[PDB]
C-alpha cells in the first residue's frame, strides 16, 4: 500500500520458543527487567506484537509473500483423500488384458 | 535481569522502529529533492521532525544501560553511539543563542553581496560571481579587488559570531566529559579495548604531523614550478625565492589549484584523451552510461542492481518546468531501497560521476544486513575513499579503448601522461598542506593555545610557513578570513578529506596488486579481475561494524595510513619535476611580502 499496509503484524518477544504446529495470539506485556508493570508499556514493558509496513517502494526481499504449507498424516482412518485415478477407452470383441 | 540481556531486547525494538520512521523521513525528502512544491516542503520537515523527537526520546530511555556492565561488542558500540547527548546538555536559553547564532553564521555566507566601487548600484554574489572572477580572470587587480572585496564584506561579521561560538562550542564539548570542541571532532577516529588496534584521540595529530613530512618534498617542487610558470603570467609581481601572492592560485581561498592547468600545462599541443565526440557520434545516452557503469562492477565480481534501483531512479533532468536540485548523489532510504539522482548530460566528466556514484551504492548494498546503528563507512572518510579509485580505474586510456570509446590503433607517450599527472597533482596533492593547516589552526585556536587577539596573526603567520603563500593586503584583528570558507561558517569537520586522500592511494595500490598490474600504478586497471572484487567486499561488508583499524588491516595488510602509494602514484611527475628545477629555486622565504616592498 502506498502509505503503508500494517494490517499484517508478528510477534517479536516471547518467554519461550513455540512447539511444533502451536499457535499464540496472546496480546499480554512482555516484561524484561525484574519489575512488574501490570499491564502497561513502558520501561522494561514492551508491546510483543510488531506490525509489517509494507509499501510497494521495498526491495525484493521486504515484500509480502504468502505461503501456504501442507501437511499429510494417516492415522487410522481406512479410507480419506487420494487423488485421481485416469480411464482411457475402451474396445470391445478383442481379446484384451 | 542481566542488564546486557536488557539492552538486546532494548536495541531488538530501536531497531525496528528506527528502521521503520527513517524510511519515511527519507522518502519525504527524495519527494522534494526530485521535486520541488509548496507542500513537499512541508511534508518533510514534517516526518524529519517526527524522526528527530523519537531518537531524542530513545537516547534518554538508552541512558539507563551502563557501558561498563556490557560485554559484548556490537551491543556497547550500538549503545555508545545512541548515548551521546550533543547539544542539550547546556542550558535552555544557552541552547538557544548557540542554534540562532549557528542559524545566523550560514545566512552572512549565502546570501554576501559585494558591491562595485565604481557601479554599486549592482552587486555581485559569490557563486555567480565572485566564483568566476577568481577562477578565469587574468587582471591583477581585478583579482585583487574580487579577494580582499569578499574577505573584507563577508569577514568581519562573522568575527564577532564566531567569537561566541567558539566559547558555547567548548562549553558544550566540555560537559560531554571531553576537553575541547576540537577532542570531540577527533572522537571519530577513536577505537578502546580491542587488544591491538586501539587508536587513541590524541594520536591523530600525531600521525597527520608525521605523514606531512613526507608530502613536503613533493609540494616543494610543484610550489617551484608552479611559481616559475606564474613568473610569465604576472610579471614583476612574484619574487623568484617569495611565496605566492594569495589571490593568484585560482579560485577564492586556494583550496584547489586545478584552475591553473592552463597556465602551468607540461607539453604545449598535446591535448589530454576526452572521448566526448565519440560518445555522441556513437549516440550514447544517460542509460547507457549507467548500464557500462554497472557491467564494470559485475565483471569485478560484485552485483547487479536491484530492478528496483532502475524504475525509482531519476537520472535525467525533467524536460518541463518541474525544477528539481540535482547534485549527483546516492540515496539508501533503507529497506533495500536504493536509488541515484542526478542529471545525466552525455560527456565523460557524468561518464565518470556515475561510476563515483554507483560506488556508494555498492557499499550501501554490502552492508545493508547490519543493524541500524552501523550501517556507515568504517569512519569518516571510508565512503568517499572507496568512491574514488572506482573512477580512477574506469579513467585508464586502457578501458576506455575496450569499451569502445578510444580507436585502437590509439598510441599513448610520457608527453601526455605527464600532463595527465600534473593535471593530477593540482588536485590531489595541491590541497593538502591547505587542509592540513586549516584543521591545524582550528584545533588550536578550540583548545586555546591561540588568544583571541592573535588570530589572524598566527593564521597568516602558519599560510606563509606550512603552505607557502602570502597575503596582498594587511590583515588586522577586525578580520576572520578562515570564517570566509563555507565548511568553517557552516561548523564541518574539514579533516576527513586530508584521509581521504590516503586511504584512497592505499586501496589502489591494495588492490591493483592482487590484479597483478606490472607497469606504473597510474595505469592500474582492476576490470575483468576477482581477486580485487573479493577482497574489497571483505571491507565493504562491515560496516562500522569492526573498528576502522581493522577494517584497513583486511585490504591493504596495514593498520594505518601511509603516504608511500601516494609517493608511489606521482612518482613519473616528481623525476620529471626534479630534473626541471635546476635553475630554479626549490623552497620560499618566509620573509618576502606584496606591500611591503
Ligand atoms: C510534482 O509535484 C506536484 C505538486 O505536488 C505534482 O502536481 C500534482 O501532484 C499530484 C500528486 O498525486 C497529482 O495527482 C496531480 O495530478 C499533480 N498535478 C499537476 C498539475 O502536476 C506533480 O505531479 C509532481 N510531479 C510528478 C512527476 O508527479
Ligand atoms: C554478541 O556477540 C556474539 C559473538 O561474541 C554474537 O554471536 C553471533 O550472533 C550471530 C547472530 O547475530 C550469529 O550469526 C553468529 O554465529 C554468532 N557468533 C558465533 C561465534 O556463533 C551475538 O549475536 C552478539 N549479540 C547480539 C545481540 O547480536
Ligand atoms: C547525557 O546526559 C544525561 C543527563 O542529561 C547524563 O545522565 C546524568 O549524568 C549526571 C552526571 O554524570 C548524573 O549526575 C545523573 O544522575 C545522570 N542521570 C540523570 C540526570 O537522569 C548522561 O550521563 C549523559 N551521557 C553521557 C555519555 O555523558
Ligand atoms: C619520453 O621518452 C622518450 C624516449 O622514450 C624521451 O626521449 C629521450 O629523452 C632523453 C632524456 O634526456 C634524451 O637524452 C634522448 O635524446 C631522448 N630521445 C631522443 C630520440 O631524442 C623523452 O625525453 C621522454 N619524455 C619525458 C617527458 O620523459
Ligand atoms: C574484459 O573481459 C571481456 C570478456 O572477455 C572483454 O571483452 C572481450 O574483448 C575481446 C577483445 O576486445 C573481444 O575479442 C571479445 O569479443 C570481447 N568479449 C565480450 C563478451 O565482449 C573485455 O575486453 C575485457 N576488458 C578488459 C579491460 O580487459
Ligand atoms: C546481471 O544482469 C545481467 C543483465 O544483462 C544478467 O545477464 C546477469 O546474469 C546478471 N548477473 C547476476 C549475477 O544476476
Amino acid at each position: 500500500k502506498v502509505g503503508g499496509n500494517y494490517n499484517y503484524r508478528y510477534r517479536l518477544f516471547r518467554k519461550s520458543n513455540l512447539k511444533p504446529f502451536e499457535r499464540d495470539i496472546s496480546t499480554e506485556i512482555y516484561q524484561a527487567g525484574n519489575k512488574p508493570c501490570n499491564g502497561v508499556a513502558g520501561v522494561n514493558c514492551y508491546f510483543p506484537l510488531q506490525s509489517y509496513g509494507f509499501r510497494p517502494t521495498y526491495g525484493v526481499g521486504h515484500q509480502p509473500y504468502r505461503v501456504v504449507v501442507l501437511s499429510f498424516e494417516l492415522l487410522h482412518a481406512p479410507a480419506t483423500v487420494c487423488g485421481p485415478k485416469k480411464s482411457t477407452n475402451l474396445v470391445k470383441n478383442k481379446c484384451v488384458n | 535481569s542481566t542488564i546486557e540481556e536488557q539492552a538486546k531486547t532494548f536495541l531488538d525494538k530501536f531497531n525496528h522502529e528506527a528502521e521503520d520512521l527513517f524510511y519515511q523521513s527519507s522518502l519525504a525528502s527524495w519527494n522534494y529533492n526530485t521535486n520541488i512544491t509548496e507542500e513537499n516542503v512541508q511534508n518533510m520537515n514534517n516526518a524529519g521532525d517526527k524522526w528527530s523527537a523519537f531518537l531524542k526520546e530513545q537516547s534518554t530511555l538508552a541512558q539507563m544501560y551502563p557501558l561498563q556492565e556490557i560485554q559484548n561488542l556490537t551491543v556497547k558500540l550500538q549503545l555508545q553511539a545512541l548515548q551521546q547527548n550533543g547539544s542539550s546538555v547546556l542550558s535552555e536559553d544557552k541552547s538557544k543563542r548557540l542554534n540562532t547564532i549557528l542559524n545566523t553564521m550560514s545566512t552572512i555566507y549565502s546570501t554576501g553581496k559585494v558591491c562595485n566601487p565604481d557601479n554599486p548600484q549592482e552587486c555581485l554574489l559569490l557563486e555567480p560571481g565572485l566564483n568566476e572572477i577568481m577562477a578565469n580572470s587574468l587582471d591583477y587587480n581585478e583579482r585583487l579587488w574580487a579577494w580582499e572585496s569578499w574577505r573584507s564584506e563577508v569577514g568581519k561579521q562573522l568575527r564577532p559570531l564566531y567569537e561566541e561560538y567558539v566559547v558555547l562550542k567548548n562549553e558544550m564539548a566540555r560537559a560531554n566529559h571531553y576537553e575541547d570542541y576540537g577532542d570531540y571532532w577527533r572522537g571519530d577516529y577513536e577505537v578502546n579495548g580491542v587488544d591491538g588496534y586501539d587508536y587513541s584521540r590524541g594520536q591523530l595529530i600525531e600521525d597527520v604531523e608525521h605523514t606531512f613530512e613526507e608530502i613536503k618534498p613533493l609540494y616543494e617542487h610543484l610550489h617551484a614550478y608552479v611559481r616559475a610558470k606564474l613568473m610569465n603570467a604576472y610579471p614583476s609581481y612574484i619574487s623568484p625565492i617569495g611565496c605566492l601572492p594569495a589571490h593568484l592560485l585560482g579560485d577564492m581561498w586556494g583550496r584547489f589549484w586545478t584552475n591553473l592547468y592552463s597556465l602551468t600545462v607540461p607539453f604545449g599541443q598535446k591535448p589530454n584523451i576526452d572521448v566526448t565526440d565519440a560518445m555522441v557520434d556513437q549516440a550514447w545516452d544517460a542509460q547507457r552510461i549507467f548500464k557500462e557503469a554497472e557491467k564494470f562492477f559485475v565483471s569485478v565480481g560484485l552485483p547487479n542492481m536491484t530492478q528496483g534501483f532502475w524504475e525509482n531512479s531519476m537520472l535525467t533532468d525533467p524536460g518541463n518546468v518541474q525544477k528539481a536540485v540535482c547534485h549527483p548523489t546516492a540515496w539508501d532510504l533503507g529497506k533495500g531501497d536504493f536509488r541515484i539522482l542526478m542529471c545525466t548530460k552525455v560527456t565523460m566528466d557524468d561518464f565518470l560521476t556515475a561510476h563515483h556514484e554507483m560506488g556508494h551504492i555498492q557499499y550501501d548494498m554490502a552492508y545493508a544486513a547490519q543493524p541500524f546503528l552501523l550501517r556507515n563507512g568504517a569512519n569518516e572518510g571510508f565512503h568517499e575513499a572507496v568512491g574514488e579509485i572506482m573512477s580512477l580505474s574506469a579513467a585508464t586510456p586502457k578501458h576506455l579503448k575496450s569499451i569502445g570509446l578510444l580507436s585502437p590503433d590509439f598510441q599513448e607517450d610520457n608527453e601526455t601522461e605527464i600532463n595527465f599527472l600534473l593535471k593530477q597533482a593540482l588536485t590531489i596533492v595541491g590541497t593538502l598542506p591547505f587542509t592540513y593547516m586549516l584543521e591545524k589552526w582550528r584545533w588550536m585556536v578550540f583548545k586555546g593555545e591561540i588568544p583571541k587577539d592573535q588570530w589572524m596573526k598566527k593564521w597568516w603567520e602558519m599560510k606563509r610557513e606550512i603552505v607557502g603563500v602570502v597575503e596582498p593586503v594587511p590583515h588586522d584583528e577586525t578580520y576572520c578570513d578562515p570564517a570566509s570558507l563555507f565548511h568553517v561558517s557552516n561548523d564541518y569537520s574539514f579533516i576527513r578529506y586530508y584521509t581521504r586522500t590516503l586511504y584512497q592511494f592505499q586501496f589502489q595500490e591494495a588492490l591493483c596488486q592482487a590484479a597483478k598490474h606490472e607497469g606504473p600504478l597510474h595505469k592500474c586497471d582492476i576490470s575483468n579481475s576477482t581477486e580485487a572484487g573479493q577482497k574489497l567486499f571483505n571491507m565493504l561488508r562491515l560496516g562500522k561494524s569492526e573498528p576502522w583499524t581493522l577494517a584497513l588491516e583486511n585490504v591493504v595488510g596495514a593498520k594505518n595510513m601511509n603516504v608511500r602509494p601516494l609517493l608511489n602514484y606521482f612518482e613519473p611527475l616528481f623525476t620529471w619535476l626534479k630534473d626541471q628545477n635546476k635553475n630554479s629555486f626549490v623552497g620560499w622565504s618566509t620573509d618576502w611580502s606584496p606591500y611591503a616592498d
